[PDB]
């Protein structure tokens, strides 16, 4: 069938709930608390929604 | 730019774009064949985004959180009140703002 | 902090190269996971114990 | 082996209608940009079939 | 008192926008760029799926950020 | 010193720069930030 | 125990033993601990001059300021002494219980 | 149809050489390519052709 | 590092303090401005320019 | 009228597009060479990414 590799249909992409970068093990990338939740990013919060 | 590495200005990564390191004379057929033979996108000129006085190193957020000091309430409307800060070093584009 | 499988009893651990000055010591101890919050987290909705 | 768009229109053909009509031909053939391609014009009307 | 290394820089040039674009806009006479350009009863199926996605997506001319392709001529929808 | 600016007066410093240190790779500078008008470019530009 | 499943009062029933059931107290920490929210830089604490609200407080999610406090707190003191100002009153076991 | 002689044109991808501008001589351009189904074609389900 | 324990039937961690330095410096030019600047030496604490 | 008691729930869909975490100070597109990327810091030190 298609194949995302190639054609760059992606279609996963829904799921995914979040990402943190670290340099060295030591610092997250954005660590000058930039963000909201400035330890990750975070695509969807699950259930908390606060 | 001090720290620029030759090979990439070599490679065309930084340094002059496609308009200057190229002959004068390229540079001139090429805009005169425009029209018939594209030779404009055979050659690469590179961008380069500014490194100082653009951005805060210091630690500072993005997305400020602002909470309703005062709420008052009526059978058919009711009333926020919210005490919006701006720090010095800092400037807010209102358009940003949102309920 | 490293997560032990059940009934595992090899525990490697690696750190990325990287500069060691100044280092001081090592210390370690171990404990459930079913006894530590997750680390940075907000709310967490497994969080059963008490 | 003269033939092209997987119909039987010979590559000269082709060629000589593409260049006539939007000088497109000699740096590889490409969807012309819709501006240029108005309602009485080639490319809009070509319709290749099997 | 110089602001041009704030600036990207597109290769030993700055790259200064031009200083004649600041907004103005009012009822009639101000118009701006990119246009409104765009159970079956019918089951033609295949014409309909296709007319889909070209609801879906962008066609104009001024689009030209970047490059327009290749050989050329100069056209309409201004 | 003390130029009327614009009605309340500002005080002037060129060399008022207290916290010297800037964050490179090991340091990590919290929350500052002393408001000083630079005699030059602010008040010229001001 | 319960001698029979029979619901409603029978001959039986009159047999059912009773025990009390199993303590369990409930207080808050040794200190308040995770009262404040510690080193989660989501919520983290702010204390910035009025004037540049750039907070001066910088958590990070490798500290561990309870446990810091807890051993500060065992150093700079004595500790099994309480203190009810702040729950300050550290937890231990019965030796004869934990060791037979 | 099942059966179905075809005439197709393949483009060049590779970007060193996509839009080079080829100066006069005599060069040799050699370029493999796969005849296993499965990859080169595409089916709405998906079934493996093999 | 490697290391080797018994045996248990419940999810566990192993957590290793590195213990390092970690220092803070508070500066004060002028009232209300409060100004802080931290380190860790043998994990460096975050980049910038 | 007898409308039983409701849940809500939420999610979304993205497909085709690549998320993207552009290694810039500010996540903008000041450039093709991003500052970030051309600082001293990372100029001539070796780095590990978690």
């Amino acid at each position: 069938g298609s194949i995302p590799y190639l054609d760059g249909t992606f279609y996963l992409n829904h799921t995914f709930k979040k990402v943190a970068i670290t340099f060295d093990s030591s610092v997250s990338w954005p660590g000058n608390d930039r963000l909201l939740t400035p330890n990750e990013f975070e695509i969807k919060r699950s259930v908390d929604g606060e | 730019t001090p720290s620029m590495m030759p090979q990439w200005s070599y490679m065309h990564i930084s340094g002059q774009d496609a308009s200057e390191y190229l002959s004068p004379g390229l540079v001139q057929f090429a805009r005169a064949t425009e029209t018939y033979f594209s030779l404009n996108n055979k050659f690469r000129n590179p961008t380069v985004a500014p490194t100082h006085d653009v951005t805060t190193d210091r630690s500072q957020r993005l997305t400020l959180r602002f909470i309703p000091v005062d709420r008052e309430d009526t059978a058919y409307s009711y009333k926020a009140r919210f005490t919006l800060a701006v720090g010095d070093n800092r400037v807010l584009d209102m358009a940003s703002t949102y309920f | 902090l490293y997560p032990i499988p059940a009934n595992a009893t090899n525990v490697p651990i690696s750190i990325p190269s990287r500069n060691w000055a100044a280092f001081r010591g090592w210390a370690f101890t171990r404990l459930k996971t079913k006894e530590t919050p997750s680390l940075g987290s907000g709310y967490d909705p497994y969080y059963t114990y008490s | 082996g003269y033939n092209v768009a997987q119909c039987n229109m010979t590559k000269d053909w082709f060629l000589v209608q593409m260049l006539a009509n939007y000088n497109i031909g000699y740096q590889g053939f490409y969807i012309p940009e819709s501006y240029k391609d108005r309602m009485y014009s080639f490319f809009r009307n070509f319709q290749p079939m099997s | 008192i110089n602001f041009a290394s704030l600036a990207p820089r597109h290769g030993s040039r700055p790259f200064m926008g031009n200083w004649q674009d600041i907004g103005t806009s009012n009822m009639s006479g101000g118009a701006f760029s990119w246009g409104s350009l765009w159970k079956a009863w019918n089951s033609s199926t295949g014409q309909m799926l296709r007319d889909k996605l070209k609801e879906q997506n962008f066609q104009q001319k001024v689009v030209d950020g970047l490059a327009s392709g290749i050989s050329g001529v100069v056209d309409l929808a201004n | 010193l003390t130029i009327r600016g614009r009605g309340i007066q500002l005080n002037d410093e060129s060399v008022s720069s207290s916290l010297g240190l800037r964050p490179d790779g090991t340091f990590q500078i919290g929350g500052a930030g002393r408001p000083s008008f630079t005699p030059r470019q602010a008040i010229l530009t001001l | 125990y319960m001698p029979t499943i029979k619901e409603g009062n029978s001959r039986e029933l009159m047999g059912q033993q009773s025990m009390p059931n199993r303590p369990n107290y409930i207080a808050f920490r040794d200190n308040f601990i995770g009262l404040m929210y510690y080193n989660s830089t989501g919520n983290m604490g702010v204390l910035a001059g009025q004037a540049s609200q750039l907070n001066a407080v910088v958590d990070l999610q490798d500290r561990n300021t309870e446990l810091s406090y807890q051993l500060l707190l065992d150093s700079i003191g004595d500790r099994t002494r309480y203190f009810s100002m702040w729950n300050q009153a550290v937890d231990s076991y019965d030796p004869d219980v934990r060791i037979i | 149809g099942r059966y179905v002689p075809f005439h197709i044109q393949v483009p060049q991808k590779f970007f060193a050489i996509k839009n080079l501008l080829l100066l006069p001589g005599s060069y040799t351009y050699e370029w493999n390519f796969r005849k296993d189904v499965n990859m080169v074609l595409q089916s709405s389900l998906g079934n493996d052709l093999r | 590092m490697t290391f080797e324990v018994d045996p248990m039937d419940e999810p566990t961690l192993l957590y290793v303090l590195f213990e390092v330095f970690d220092v803070v410096r508070v500066h004060r030019p002028h009232r209300g401005v409060i100004e802080t600047v931290y380190l860790r030496t043998p994990f460096s604490a975050g980049n910038a320019t | 009228k007898t409308a039983v008691d409701s849940i809500t729930q939420k999610k979304f869909l993205c497909d085709r597009t690549l998320w993207r975490i552009p290694f810039s100070s500010n996540f903008m597109s000041m450039g093709a060479l991003t500052d970030l990327g051309q600082n001293l810091l990372y100029a001539n030190s070796a780095h590990a990414l978690d």
